[PDB]
RNA sequence: AAAGUUGCUGCAGUUAAAAAGCUCGUAGUUGGAUCUCUCUCGGCCGAAGCGUUUACUUUGAAAAAAUU
């Protein structure tokens, strides 16, 4: 069930293993849940002693991932007490070639590999049951940026509650400040 | 005059400019959902398609291209899809 | 055709502020304009502005405050020596006081008097007052 | 501005912020791939194929559900012509202006926009021998116009 | 009207007014 | 030198000196947005490959007096 990059399974992905087992030997999601892993995962608090659990999953199964999110995410709230989950691709961060690097990059490396491609990808992975359909950067006065990101109306319901965790989360894992709207007409 | 929210507009002055003056350009076509009244089949067509677009069971005529959207044929039901 | 999008931005900057106008949309944005806006920023000569995302280069909308008379690009963007700045002050801004040539050197986007500071040149972009 | 016509029209596609591709699409990508099969079988231009599979089957951009654009994709099992379909139409068109202008020599007008398409054909065939698209060699010319087609 | 010289003065010396207007201006800031 | 009457800073070309019938058309000039240091031998260090190469910028050395 896990496989991580370190090859260090601590208690937390330990946990969820036996909780992902306990879902595939259970519930109607046998079928694809058996063929999928995943690779780390951590806790954060978020919103004034609110926990978050993160999982790390490898790229190409993302998709699989994409079709078995919102069930899965209702299972492990049913599972665990009041938390929220959210996954997120394991994305890897290739170092800006300067004139001082090690002799690695003997090809230029992939516009996906960069910090920003990645940045926009996590930012995209936070939010499956709705989608990006806007985003701003605020430069304030004091020279600190806030993104705000505008998401999808028509599905306003499922994630109005999960905004401040996703706003959490990514502050965490980035740094950077963002926000969350929906606007009222498309 | 000479005050106005231009990150805030209203949406009829969005509706209302050309598509790509818009603030965040979009597009004003549309995918739509048409059924020929010949059969019960779904085909999914674009709103300003250039080309026939014939049944695939009855090879009824479905869409004919005009100078801007498709002129459909009296008789097909449409819903506009999303 | 549209080359140096730092000088349209500017000129439009400075065309609609000189018409007593509370906000400036430029199109297209640029990281060397938003490195300029901000140097004007922390300056406070033009509010805070805000960078819109289409998945084209973006727009940028800008508060504009009314303290600015004119900023400018200088194109070509000279090479300018440490000495250099001084002579360049005093073709470019009208007094000793206010006023700002805007250098990008190694060390990044800064104005003349950061520039002095941290004992570097680089090349003009513009200036404002 | 166009490049030789003093008009400067506007009209032009304004694709949408959602890269994501619409949950109503039940096609999946290799489908979409093989459909660009067929109807490059059919003597179709990839323009002509993009502009079916948006009308007909509802896909609407290649490059959004399948990940590559459709060159790319009649690239890689090579059924893609030795020249690029912009080339081929503007060579087309000389073709059949040339072909008027033997029938009519009194045409001066068909005479100027000959030139102008053969300008056209220079400025392309440049850019596209810089991006060893075409040999190095490759050269239009006039009788060598007919046999391209 | 005027001669054109004249007016330059004029347009120097009222722009030179308001320069030393905002260095007031931003004196008194302080 | 006044002189911005040779104009890089810094000029002009409707009516005063002066912009080509029109389009195509080498070279040159100019070009949208985007990408955040290490391996071996010798006492945490020294040698080595540099990291694409530049243009740019800064430092250090070196650089007759007289004149200024």
């Amino acid at each position: 069930i896990v496989k991580p990059n370190g090859e260090k399974p601590d208690e937390f992905e330990s946990g969820i293993s036996q909780a992902l087992l306990e879902l595939e030997m259970n519930s109607d999601l046998k079928a694809q849940l058996r063929e999928l892993n995943i690779t780390a995962a951590k806790e954060i608090e978020v919103g004034g002693g609110r926990k978050a659990i993160i999982i790390f999953v490898p790229v190409p199964q993302l998709k699989s991932f994409q079709k078995i999110q919102v069930r899965l995410v209702r299972e492990l709230e049913k599972k665990f007490s009041g938390k929220h989950v959210v996954f997120i691709a394991q994305r890897r961060i290739l170092p800006k070639p300067t004139r001082k690097s090690r002799t690695k990059n003997k090809q230029k490396r992939p516009r996906s590999r960069t910090l920003t491609a990645v940045h926009d990808a996590i930012l995209e992975d936070l939010v499956f049951p709705s989608e990006i359909v806007g985003k701003r950067i605020r430069v304030k006065l004091d020279g600190s940026r806030l993104i705000k990101v505008h998401l999808d109306k028509a599905q306003q319901n499922n994630v109005e509650h999960k905004v401040e965790t996703f706003s959490g989360v990514y502050k965490k894992l980035t740094g950077k400040d963002v926000n969350f709207e929906f606007p009222e007409f498309q | 005059p000479l005050a106005k929210d231009l990150l805030h507009p209203s949406p009829e002055e969005e509706k209302r400019k050309h598509k790509k003056k818009r603030l965040v350009q979009s597009p004003n076509s549309y995918f739509m959902d048409v059924k020929c009244p010949g059969c019960y089949k779904i085909t999914t067509v674009f709103s300003h398609a250039q080309t026939v677009v014939l049944c695939v069971g009855c090879s009824t005529v479905l869409c004919q291209p005009t100078g801007g959207k498709a002129r459909l044929t009296e008789g097909c039901s449409f819903r506009r899809k999303q | 055709v549209r080359m140096n999008v730092l000088a349209d931005a500017l000129k439009s900057i400075n065309n609609a502020e000189k018409r007593g106008k509370r906000q400036v949309l430029i199109r297209p944005c640029s990281k060397v304009i938003v490195r300029f806006l901000t140097v004007m920023m922390k300056h406070g000569y033009i509010g805070e502005f805000e960078i819109i995302d289409d998945h084209r280069a973006g727009k940028i909308v800008v508060n504009l405050t009314g303290r600015l008379n004119k900023c400018g690009v200088i194109s070509p963007r000279f090479d300018v020596q440490l000495k250099d700045l001084e002579k360049w002050q005093n073709n470019l801004l009208p007094s000793r006081q206010f006023g700002f040539i805007v250098l990008t050197t190694s060390a990044g986007i800064m104005d003349h008097e950061e520039a002095r500071r941290k004992h570097t040149g680089g090349k003009i972009l513009g200036f404002f007052f | 501005g166009r490049m030789h016509a003093p008009g400067k029209g506007l009209s032009q596609s304004a694709l949408p912020y959602r890269r994501s591709v619409p949950t109503w699409l039940k096609l999946t990508s290799d489908d979409v791939k093989e459909q660009i099969y067929k109807l490059a079988k059919k003597g179709l231009t990839p323009s002509q194929i993009g502009v079916i599979l948006r009308d007909s089957h509802g896909v609407a951009q290649v490059r959004f559900v399948t990940g590559n654009k459709i060159l790319r994709i009649l690239k890689s099992k090579g059924l893609a012509p030795d020249l690029p379909e912009d080339l081929y139409h503007l060579i087309k068109k000389a073709v059949a202006v040339r072909k008027h202008l033997e029938r009519n020599r009194k045409d001066k007008d068909a005479k100027f926009r000959l030139i102008l398409i053969e300008s056209r054909i220079h400025r392309l065939a440049r850019y596209y021998k810089t991006k060893r698209v075409l040999p190095p060699n490759w050269k239009y010319e006039s009788s060598t116009a007919s046999a391209l087609v | 009207v005027l001669p054109k010289k004249e007016k330059m003065k004029l347009r120097r010396e009222q722009w030179l007014q308001k320069i030393e207007a905002i260095k007031l201006a931003e004196q008194k800031h302080r």
